[PDB]
């Protein structure tokens, strides 16, 4: 996260950290959507161009973690994966279309003051909140500049018009993504950055006071560059697949 | 049990920047 601020404790209890098991290495962000399900970016797990293709066994996840250096003993939880699920039509070859994956926990995690799931958008919450100019919130332990934080970083960024997103890059954008961030005219800055993928882009519903995850940090070009915008996986657009893997046989 | 934070919503307490979010809805 570039130009973000330090998260207050318990401010993003659905925050999850995807680590490489051997050796220990923080790979990406993720989010808690249930006691056994963690949502993240497909490319965090599978991306051949970078010689990336992990297996459940290769990784683990940390939750309720407030410090990367210290170990809030009875606060954070470390959970192993039981199965990874990557969207069938994830396009890593071209534009990272459908950059989404689900990770089922070996064992359920216990909710606490520091750990809780974020809500997934329903049809109408999404129809109302997904409007350019409306701000969402992005969190992550990723790069501080195009630089590693000791506290989870957070940044509130406005959703940007599709045409503006499209014209801001040569990469082919799809309906399955959306971009957010300030325009050079706007004054403020801020952006997600390498390392933050998988982390959540959330919005608070005025209707019920609850936080909903509308996007997944997916990609960008550089970080916090004027005229550029960070891209996110459109969670609602991919809700059917999420439910499918979740409710199965 | 989702979208509601024990140290915040459950306590009827706002974090420091969420009003920035609700204001953007205008
Ligand atoms: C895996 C994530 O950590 C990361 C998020 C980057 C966010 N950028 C900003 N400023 N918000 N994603 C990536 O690094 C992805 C994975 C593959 C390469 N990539 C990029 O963002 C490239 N910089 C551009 C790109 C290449 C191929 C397909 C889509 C985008
Ligand atoms: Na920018």
């Amino acid at each position: 996260i570039v130009e973000g601020s330090d998260a207050e404790i318990g401010m993003s209890p659905w925050q999850v950290m995807l680590f490489r098991k051997s050796p220990q290495e923080l790979l990406c962000g993720a989010s808690l959507i249930s006691d056994r399900w963690v949502l993240t970016a497909a490319h965090c797990l599978l991306y051949p161009p970078w010689d990336k293709n992990f297996t459940e066994n290769d990784l683990l996840v940390r939750i309720g973690k407030h410090s990367r250096t210290r170990y809030e003993r009875n606060i954070e939880k470390i959970s192993m994966l039981e199965k990874i699920y990557i969207h069938p039509r994830y396009n890593w070859r071209e534009n990272l279309d459908r950059d989404i994956a689900l990770m089922k926990l070996k064992k359920p995690v216990a909710f606490s003051d520091y750990i809780h799931p974020v809500c997934l958008p329903d049809r109408e919450t999404a129809a109302s909140l997904l409007q350019a100019g409306y701000k969402g919130r992005v969190t992550g332990w990723g790069n501080l500049k195009e630089g590693q934080p000791s506290v989870l970083q957070v940044v509130n960024l406005p959703i940007v018009e599709r045409p503006v997103c499209k014209d801001s890059t040569r990469i082919r954008i799809t309906d399955n993504m959306f971009c957010a961030g300030y325009k050079p005219d706007e004054g403020k800055r801020g952006d997600a950055c390498e390392g933050d993928s998988g982390g959540p882009f959330v919005m608070k519903s005025p209707f019920n006071n609850r936080w909903y995850q509308m996007g997944i940090v997916s990609w960008g070009e550089g970080c916090d560059r004027d005229g550029k915008f960070g891209f996110y996986t459109h969670v609602f657009r991919l809700k059917k697949w999420i439910q499918k893997v979740i409710d199965q046989f | 049990d989702c979208g509601l934070r024990p140290l915040f919503e459950k306590k009827s307490l706002e974090d420091k920047t969420e009003r920035e979010l609700l204001e953007s809805y205008i």
